[PDB]
């Protein structure tokens, strides 16, 4: 079992601000990490796969990077619609695991 | 080089019947019944039918191997 | 991680007695015994004794023979030490530590020392 | 009981300097039954070395030591601001005793 | 396959406009490339051209299927070409064809296979022991005993995680007899005995079953049926002294050899001509060669008695499931079967029962101390009842010796559960015999 | 277009059992593997089990291993989860999903169902 | 591929990818010659009681 | 000749003819570089 952690647990920011989220794996998972976004009452949505591969339909303000055990997620210009909790998933080895998640609130 | 090219179309299925059989090895045999174990397309299975031009050509899973067939003159 | 927690400071009269607890967590209680030392103000370490958490067996420094007793509680994973017949010279900070110098089952000497020390309990006699 | 004597009483050293602290037993002590400790002002003591060949958990590699017979040594390859403290030697070959202590200060 | 990317192909004319043909043919090998990569996704590449509508192409279509592990019966003709095939997993009739190695089957009843009920849940049960075994207390001791006077300690009423010793790099040898060290964590024992001493490197070779020599014969011996592990490591930095650590000794002389686990510390011979002291000291020094340096040895012997185990590896006890097919493990006693409350009047000293087949059919639960009965999960033969393939492809299936309620035109007979046959209240001459006065025929159904 | 619909949720007691299902439509279900993921109220996501497209191999999390079984029916395009020996900790919203995975599922797309609530009390 | 027997020209219609043939006894009864690429039949030398 | 090294740590064992040259563990308590040089 590969454990995932995230930092910060939560943050707040205003419109136009730059927001970053850090994820870390207990094991080298190469670039095999998915970034999910979730809002209350809804299922998770995939924004990024394979660490840095942006999904079709995802706004250009979103990006991802990192490798090995250290991964990051960035929003270049936060919008009112970007207030959500983001989760990291590793899929290098079964069973798959999710991180604790990082919440972005509104300042 | 690359061109920045719209909607996936509904799925469709046909019957594989007894197609997808191949020679499991390169050893010559004749006038004989031989039992073999390998990866084959199951008989009478549901096969997915795609049309590139009814326009796209979606990325598919490879799974454990793929049977592919295409009927055309073009 | 492994921690030990002792009681708060106390002030006693001569002839009285003081009891200091040592609550353990982070490890199997019966795997390691609990050692006790004290330090007078500005002085070095004086060994008082040691108790086995497994079988309750005790060993003491000769200086404290008849003065210091010990007991353990496995259900609360806590060790205790009591010093009786207090004198003015017993003003000191008392410490507990996880022991790896003596076996708790066989009583034989081991290759190790006192670790995971408590915060220390100050006792004053006047 | 075996009495342990430490020397020198106090070292006076700048940050970045190397330090050596000695301990002599009144009787022969096996290396397997000896340990070294460190203590800061107002704080409980900690184990640094046990068996004279093995450092305790959380102890920096700059800490080492050796010895035989009655004479054992604790060394610090380079002093940090956090190393200017009081050190003790201990043995449990016979009963269990601690030395008088030695200090390193600026 | 194992990095090899294999392609087979065939190219023929087709009379259909927009579908795959109903018929049979085989594909031939095209190419086999030693690529050595993983493939999980694929995409098809088409040729496009630039028209008034933008990038486009003529009509194009294709079919995609996936392969699965299957057994086939292939028929090669006189010219060595595959002309027919049977998918042995398609239906009961195809299974019959494959069983009989034929594409044609005659009227009758054939047994093709067997069925078995699988376990739906797993359980684990161990004694409620909370203490950990004092292995470090033995291995991390300041001093070890002399070989002529080897020490013994008993380990009991504790949990033993053997991976702490097995995976340790501190040991030069870890030789187990009768048991695999990697499986020790799944076993329970009544007791474990730890013997310890100091010897020379070259003498470590004598610490085993079926050995002879100064140590094996006069100091320490293991039995031929020994079960346990011999662990040893270099202690030159601890047990050696300048001038010779003659505090360590061994027995050099005796009138007879010792028995397994025997010890003799007699000091009887004054010395003189043909008269010598029985003990000889070791010249253990830090400057000795590798084979002449001291080594510490610990031998762990395993004891098994008809009694509640007191030494078990790491445990993960679960609840107890009854009246269902389950996997189980009672203090190392693994197996598969249905567990129920027993009506067997066990006496207090009895932990389990046995049959004449040398199998356990009842156990005492280590925590509740109740008696459970053990039975096998349902199984039986499967037969296919068929008209000739020259008459019909319709078949009926008989599950032998089972209730129809356990199987998932369903008729229960003494022969088993018959499915696919239509029962009637008429009577005829027997065609295909089933048993117990029951026959079947093709009347169509 | 692409749908995943969980059902079979309800309220049960500890030591009992419950069977969930997920209907699939709009895509070639029989070509893809499937995952179960559950989420308690106010908590993060917990991976439960994975099954291959052919219903061959099955994988479980340690938290459910030995108690839960994953299965599927490619003729009815339906994914199933059979849960036995339920505990209070199993209270969560259970989702079926086709998770994008370049190593295992082989899927190039990522789909989640509505989720169904299971309560153990 | 060593052995003893009589070698003759084969009438077996081998496909280009096939190097040899096998019987039900798990023996080779035809091979493709590595230099001429022709197919040869293999039979045992005469024997009897 | 510390130019020659070997793998000292990994989370799982290798399969036959497998090779792994990853340098992932910063170092610290219970955190170590996977490779070890030869003396
Ligand atoms: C293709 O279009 C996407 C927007 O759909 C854009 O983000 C991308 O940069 C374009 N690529 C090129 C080479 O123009
Ligand atoms: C093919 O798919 C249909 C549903 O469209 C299903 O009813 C039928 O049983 C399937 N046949 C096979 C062999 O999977
Ligand atoms: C290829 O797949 C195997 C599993 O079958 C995996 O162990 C191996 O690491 C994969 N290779 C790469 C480069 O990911
Ligand atoms: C295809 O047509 C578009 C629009 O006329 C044009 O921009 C593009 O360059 C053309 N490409 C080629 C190869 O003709
Ligand atoms: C084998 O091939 C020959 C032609 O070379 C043909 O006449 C004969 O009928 C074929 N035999 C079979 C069983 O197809
Ligand atoms: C397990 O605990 C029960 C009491 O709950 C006790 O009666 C039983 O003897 C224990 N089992 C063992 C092996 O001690
Ligand atoms: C012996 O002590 C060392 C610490 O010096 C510890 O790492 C090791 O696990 C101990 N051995 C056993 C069997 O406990
Ligand atoms: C098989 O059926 C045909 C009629 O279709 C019949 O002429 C032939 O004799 C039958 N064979 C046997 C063995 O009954
Ligand atoms: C099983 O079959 C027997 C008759 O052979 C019948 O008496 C019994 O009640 C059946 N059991 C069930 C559960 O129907
Ligand atoms: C046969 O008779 C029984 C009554 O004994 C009746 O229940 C059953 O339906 C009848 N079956 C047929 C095919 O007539």
């Amino acid at each position: 079992v590969i454990w995932m952690t995230q930092s910060p647990s939560s943050l707040s920011a205003s419109v136009g601000d730059r927001v970053t989220i850090t994820c870390q794996a207990s094991q080298d998972i190469r670039f095999y990490l998915n970034w999910y976004q979730q809002k209350p009452g809804k299922a998770p949505k995939l924004l990024i796969s394979d660490a840095s591969n942006m999904e079709t339909g995802v706004p250009s303000r979103f990006s991802g990077s990192g490798s090995g055990t250290d991964f990051t997620f960035t929003i270049s210009s936060l919008q009112p619609e970007d207030i959500a909790t983001y989760y990291c998933q590793q899929y290098d080895n079964l069973p798959f695991t999710f991180g604790p998640g990082t919440k972005v609130d509104f300042k | 080089q690359c061109v920045n090219l719209r909607t996936q179309l509904p799925p469709a299925y046909t019957n594989s019947f007894t197609r997808g059989v191949y020679y499991p090895d390169k050893v010559f045999r004749s006038s004989v019944l031989h039992s073999t174990q390998d990866l084959f397309l199951p008989f009478f299975s549901n096969v997915t039918w795609f049309h590139a031009i009814h326009f796209d050509n979606p990325v598919l899973p490879f799974n454990d191997g793929v049977y592919f067939a295409s009927t055309e003159k073009s | 991680q492994v921690q030990l927690v002792q009681s708060g400071a106390e002030v006693k009269k001569p002839g009285a007695s003081v009891k200091v607890s040592c609550k353990a967590s982070g490890y199997p209680f019966t795997s390691y015994g609990i050692s006790w030392v004290r330090q007078a103000p500005g002085q070095g370490l004086e060994w008082m004794g040691w108790i086995s958490t497994y079988n309750g067996n005790t060993n003491y420094a000769q200086k404290f023979q008849g003065r210091v007793t010990m007991t353990t509680d496995t259900s609360t994973t806590t060790g205790y030490m009591e010093l009786r017949r207090l004198r003015s010279d017993d003003t000191a900070v008392y410490y507990c530590a996880r022991d790896y110098t003596r076996g708790a089952w066989f009583g034989e000497s081991l290759i190790g020392g006192f670790d995971n020390w408590g915060q220390g309990t100050l006792v004053t006699v006047s | 009981e075996i009495v342990l004597t430490q020397s020198p009483g106090t070292l006076s050293l700048s940050p970045g300097e190397r330090a050596t602290l000695s301990c002599r037993a009144s009787q022969t002590v096996s290396s397997t039954s000896l340990a070294w400790y460190q203590q800061k002002p107002g704080q409980a003591p900690r184990l640094l070395i046990y068996g004279a060949s093995s450092r305790a958990t959380g102890i920096p590699d700059r800490f080492s030591g050796s010895g035989s017979g009655t004479d054992f040594t604790l060394t610090i390859s380079r002093l940090e601001p956090e190393d200017f403290a009081v050190y003790y030697c201990q043995q449990h070959d016979t009963s269990l005793t601690f030395g008088g202590g030695t200090k390193v200060e600026i | 396959i194992d990095g090899y990317f294999k392609i087979y192909s065939k190219h023929t004319p087709i009379n259909l406009v927009r579908d795959l043909p109903q018929g049979f043919s085989a594909l031939e090998p095209l190419v086999d490339l030693p690529i050595g990569i993983n493939i999980t996704r694929f995409q098809t590449l088409l040729a496009l051209h630039n028209s008034s509508s933008g990038w486009t192409a003529g009509a194009a279509a294709y079919y995609v299927g996936y392969l699965q592990p299957r057994t086939f019966l292939l028929k090669y003709n006189e010219n060595g070409t595959i002309t027919d095939a049977v998918d042995c997993a398609l239906d009961p009739l195809s299974e019959t064809k494959c069983t009989l190695k034929s594409f044609t089957v005659e009227k009758g009843i054939y047994q093709t296979s067997n069925f078995r009920v699988q376990p739906t849940e797993s359980i684990v049960r161990f004694p409620n022991i909370t203490n950990l075994c004092p292995f470090g207390e033995v291995f991390n001791a300041t001093r070890f005993a002399s070989v002529y006077a080897w020490n013994r300690k008993r380990i009991s009423n504790c949990v033993a995680d053997y991976s702490v010793l097995y995976n340790s790099a501190s040991f030069s040898t870890f030789k187990c007899y009768g048991v695999c060290p990697t499986k020790l964590n799944d076993l329970c024992f009544t007791n474990v005995y730890a013997d310890s001493f100091v010897i020379r490197g070259d003498e470590v070779r004598q610490i085993a079953p079926g050995q002879t020599g100064k140590i094996a014969d006069y100091n320490y011996k293991l039995p031929d049926d020994f079960t346990g592990c011999v662990i040893a490591w270099n202690s030159n930095n601890l047990d050696s002294k300048v001038g010779g650590n003659y505090n360590y000794q061994y027995r050099l002389f005796r009138k007879s050899n010792l028995k397994p686990f025997e010890r003799d510390i007699s000091t009887e011979i004054v010395e003189g001509f043909n008269c010598y002291s029985p003990l000889q000291s070791y010249g253990f020094q830090p400057t000795n060669g590798v084979g002449y340096q001291p080594y510490r040895v610990v031998v762990l012997s395993f004891e098994l008695l008809h009694a509640p185990a007191t030494v078990c590896g790491p445990k993960k006890s679960t609840n107890l499931v009854k009246n269902k097919c389950v996997n189980f493990n009672f203090n190392g006693l693994t197996g598969t079967g249905v567990l129920t409350e027993s009506n067997k009047k066990f006496l207090p000293f009895q932990q389990f029962g046995r049959d004449i087949a040398d199998t356990t059919d009842a156990v005492r639960d280590p925590q509740t101390l109740e008696i459970l009965d053990i039975t096998p999960c349902s199984f039986g033969g499967v037969s296919v009842i068929t008209p000739g393939t020259n008459t019909s492809n319709q078949v009926a299936v008989l599950y032998q010796g089972v209730n129809c309620t356990e199987v998932p035109n369903v008729f229960q007979t003494r022969a088993g559960c018959l499915i696919g046959a239509e029962h009637v209240n008429n009577s005829y001459e027997c065609d295909i015999p089933i048993g117990a006065g029951i026959c079947a025929s093709y009347q169509q159904s | 277009e692409v749908q995943l619909v969980e059902s079979g949720g309800g309220v049960v007691q500890p030591g009992g059992s419950l069977r969930l299902s997920c209907a699939a439509s709009g895509f070639t279900f029989n070509s893809y593997g499937m995952h179960w993921v559950r989420q308690a109220p106010g908590k993060g996501l917990e991976w439960v089990a994975f099954i291959r497209y052919d219903g061959g191999n099955k994988y479980y999390a340690d938290s459910v291993k030995g108690r839960f079984t994953i299965s599927r029916d490619n003729s009815k395009n339906t994914l199933y989860l059979q849960m036995k020996s339920l505990r209070a900790e199993d209270t969560a919203v259970y989702y079926c999903a086709n998770l994008k995975d370049s190593r295992y599922s082989g899927s190039y797309y990522d789909y989640w169902g509505q989720g169904t609530l299971v309560t153990v009390s």
